[PDB]
RNA sequence: AGCCAGGAUGUUGGCUUAGAAGCAGCCAUCAUUUAAAGAAAGCGUAAUAGCUCACUGGUCGAGUCGGCCUGCGCGGAAGAU
């Protein structure tokens, strides 16, 4: 879990989603990718 | 990092920064990167945007820079009193108002000269955005 | 590909099934690209360049172009499907070539429906002008 | 079935150096392979690299259909040179005439994708240019 | 056509000569049970052995191939020369003349990577000369050791340039350092360092005696001098805090004493003298810097001496030559190259011995 | 947008390299069989192999794609009774 100001799709697999009010990058094929905003 | 080779004085006053930019239209390359935002532009900054940019366009297709930092911005030195004169010379820059095409850039495809532009973006302090080659 | 294109290959395909009335199918549900190479290279051995596989069997496509000639073509759209038209020649023998590709190593894709041309059945037809 | 093309030249009996593990690392022995390498060089040239199919089966005894050498090695000693890709645009090394190209194109007809012997040739010319020689 | 010929037989020579410092068949040797071991399919498991194996392989099998190449070449060479020579084909001749001289240059190359394989063998280097325990005669035969030098670096096209002599008072010098400047110019000359022997009857000496002279010769490259390097604020911690005794009211509250620690070594440097903080971690960060420099000089001390420590180990092997006029014969001590031709090697005909220390590779 | 299929040939382009086979780079970036297939976008390898992708054929049967202009919001946003 990368928590960053920007959170960006790193890769074709990562997906932009909002949970709960929150920017979040999750990726299928790379467990390394997926972000949080904060 | 560019600076004046001589100068008519060697300190100047603070001034102000208000009013829109002369230099508004991307006359030399095909593509610019036009200042949206008022701030003022550093020497050094200038310079690591040029750094940026060129690195970005791989040594291919022109690179130019429309602005140049003629105003020198002195800092008092630290723990040091109010009084007893002006402070030193410490950096250049060159003042931005909204309008001013910062970079120019030619020799290049579109969508690669606008990546580099938001290369360099990130290292100057206003807010900006890519503009073209307009016919008028 | 724009409108302009499609037309005209479509006015193409059109312009090739008025020169040749003989015709026969391939699929490729599970086919090497080496074999239709081979299959692409004996048709030159053959005769012209002329002869294409014409993928374009979609239901508005060269089932457009079927009421120009051959109206019971129609039919055959709803399936994957490559045509074979044959130019030169009252009734070629490139018809059970087909067949026999499929046999070696196809994996019966496209089920030999002939494109009946003396109103033929589903079944072959060896009974061919040599 | 476990086919790869990877050998040297058609002279060199039993790779051992460049290939190695790569011919026996499937159940077929390293002498078998040689022998047949060996059966098939006879017929034509030695010197050359040439392609086979390794089709290895559970019998051992494998399937193997030849093809023709490689165009590199062929425009190389068409050339008369041994090296000729170092900055090729900047500075032109070697030189290749047309009628050339089309000639070594005829004679590897069989192996070659196509019925148009132009097109072969244009094939070969676009390999020279790829590689450094300029037409 | 009989330029040529020498040239072949000459070729020939230098290939033989090449094979025996190489010692080609047990170099072959090790190619083959390297080959040997490569086809074992095991070998690949372990990595790191593997790629290692390779690497020793691919040279060792260019020097095997280069050498016969020679061998073979040069046959073909002379069975076209007859060609050449009886039925007068001049076409042919030219071809084989060109195979020859393609031949040539493959041997040069060959063994322009044997002589010049060390790091600093294409840089340019001083040569330092020092006159030994004898006196005026040591002195003498430094001072002709040193024009022995110049002569040599002139003949192959070096530039020479006197640095520091050191004159001596009756004659010849103390001491000398010569720049010499040129293509290569330590790789050729780095096998000259040494003591050399010099066996003559002093004309110094009243009463004539046969004299056995010292002087040492030593070759160091022009190395680069690298710029002593910026150190970050990442391997830095900046510590503030009180100063002792102080004195005042705005003393005991100010913490203006700066302490400044290198994190990967852990040298400290404090600062107290100034009343402002700043101006102490200048000065805090200047001694800071002063201390790294002083460490990386140090080291590099330290390993010198870890090297000449070495090189002293060597003790009476450091002698190389010895130059006897009395007989009147020149011995290579490394090498074993003898010469009668003493007057010849003074004048500067040093080539004859330093290709073939090159060769050996001492 | 899913889904099913292909995703080749000269060829492993040469070089320089320990090896380099689309993927260490340096460089050219062609042509072929053509439905379409980059001397290759990512993963992968000792390197090959292998796994994806681009583009394309089939199915399916109505809107869809991503820029610009602006309005209002979201994250970025931690302190001591
Ligand atoms: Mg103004
Ligand atoms: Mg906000
Ligand atoms: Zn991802």
């Amino acid at each position: 879990m990368k928590v960053r100001a920007s959170v960006k799709k790193l890769c074709r697999n990562c997906k932009i989603v909002k949970r709960d009010g929150v920017i979040r990058v999750i990726c299928s094929a790379e467990p390394k990718h997926k972000q949080r905003q904060g | 990092m560019l600076q004046p080779k001589r100068t008519k004085f060697r300190k100047m006053h603070k001034g102000r920064n208000r009013g829109l930019a002369q230099g508004t239209d991307v006359s030399f390359g095909s593509f610019g990167l036009k200042a949206v935002g008022r701030g003022r532009l550093t020497a050094r900054q200038i310079e690591a945007a040029r750094r940026a940019m060129t690195r970005a366009v791989k040594r291919q297709g022109k690179i130019w820079i429309r602005v140049f930092p003629d105003k020198p911005i002195t800092e008092k030195p630290l723990a040091v009193r109010m009084g007893k004169g002006k402070g030193n010379v410490e950096y250049w820059v060159a003042l931005i108002q909204p309008g001013k095409v910062l970079y120019e850039m030619d020799g290049v495809p579109e969508e690669l000269a606008r990546e580099a532009f938001k290369l360099a973006a990130a290292k100057l302090p206003i807010k900006t955005t890519f503009v073209t080659k307009t016919v008028m | 590909a724009l409108n302009l294109q499609d037309k005209q290959a479509i006015v193409a395909e059109v312009s090739e099934v008025a020169k040749g009335a003989l015709s026969a199918v391939v699929a490729d549900s599970r086919g090497v690209t080496v074999d239709k190479m081979t299959e692409l290279r004996k048709a030159g051995r053959e005769a012209g360049v002329y002869m294409r596989v014409v993928r374009n069997t979609l239901l508005r496509r060269a089932v457009e172009g079927t009421p120009f000639e051959c109206l019971k073509d129609a039919f055959v759209g709803p399936t994957l499907i490559a045509y074979s038209m044959e130019h030169p020649g009252a009734a070629a023998r490139l018809f059970k070539e087909f067949a026999k590709a499929n046999a070696k190593f196809e994996v019966k894709a496209a089920a030999f429906e002939g494109e009946l041309i003396p109103a033929s059945q589903i079944d072959r037809l060896a009974t061919l002008p040599t | 079935q476990a086919y790869v093309k990877l050998q040297v030249a058609a002279g060199m009996a039993n790779p051992s150096p460049p290939v190695g593990p790569a011919l026996g690392q499937q159940g077929v022995n390293i002498m078998e392979f040689c022998k047949a390498f060996n059966a098939k060089t006879d017929s034509i040239e030695k010197g050359l690299p040439i392609p086979v199919v390794i089709t290895v089966y559970a019998d051992r005894s494998f399937t193997f259909v030849t093809k023709t050498p490689p165009a590199a090695v062929l425009l190389k000693k068409a050339a008369g040179i041994k090296s000729g890709s170092g900055k090729p645009n900047k500075d032109k090394v070697g030189k290749i005439s047309r009628a050339q190209l089309q000639e070594i194109a005829q004679t590897k007809a069989a192996d070659m994708t196509g019925a148009d012997i132009e097109a072969m040739t244009r094939s070969i010319e676009g390999t020279a240019r790829s590689m450094g020689l300029v037409v | 056509i009989n330029p040529v010929n020498n040239r072949i037989q000459d070729l020939t020579e230098r290939s033989d000569v090449l094979r025996g410092y190489l010692d080609y068949d047990a170099k072959k040797e090790r190619l083959e049970e390297v080959n040997a071991e490569l086809e074992q399919p095991d070998v690949w498991n372990e990595p790191e052995r593997a790629q290692a194996l390779g690497k020793e392989r691919s040279s060792l099998e260019a020097v095997v191939d280069t050498l016969d190449q020679m061998k073979q070449g040069l046959e073909d060479v002379s069975g076209l020369l007859e060609l050449a020579v009886e039925a007068d084909d001049e076409e042919t001749f030219n071809e084989a003349v060109a195979e020859l001289d393609a031949l040539e240059e493959k041997l040069a190359q060959l063994e322009f990577r044997r002589m010049f394989s060390g790091e600093y063998d294409s840089a340019d280097c001083y040569l330092d000369i020092q006159a030994g325990s004898g006196g005026t005669e040591a002195q003498d035969w430094a001072s002709m050791l040193e024009r022995m030098y110049l002569r040599w670096a002139e003949s192959r096209g070096f530039k020479t340039e006197i640095i520091e002599e050191s004159e001596g008072e009756v004659a010849g010098i103390k001491s000398v350092t010569i720049k010499i400047s040129g293509d290569y110019a330590y790789g050729w000359l780095r096998t000259e360092t040494g003591v050399h022997r010099l066996v003559r009857k002093s004309p110094f000496d009243s009463g004539g005696r046969r004299h056995t002279s010292f002087s040492s010769a030593f070759v160091y490259p022009e190395v680069d001098d690298d710029i002593d390097i910026e150190i970050n604020p990442a391997d830095l911690r900046i510590d503030v805090y009180r100063t002792s005794g102080a004195g005042g009211q705005h003393v005991n509250r100010t913490e203006s004493a700066v302490r400044i620690t290198h994190i990967p070594t852990g040298i400290v440097t404090q600062c107290q003298n100034d009343r402002s903080q700043h101006k102490n971690k200048d000065q805090a960060m200047k001694q800071m810097k002063a201390k790294l420099y002083e460490l990386e000089m140090q080291k590099k001390n330290a390993e010198k001496q870890a090297m000449e420590d070495n090189k002293s180990d060597i003790g009476w092997g450091s002698q190389i030559r010895s130059y006897v006029l009395d007989d009147s014969r020149i011995k290579d001590l490394r090498t074993g190259v003898e010469t009668r031709n003493t007057q010849a090697v003074l004048d500067g005909s040093l080539d004859q011995f330093i290709e073939a220390s090159l060769k050996a590779g001492l």
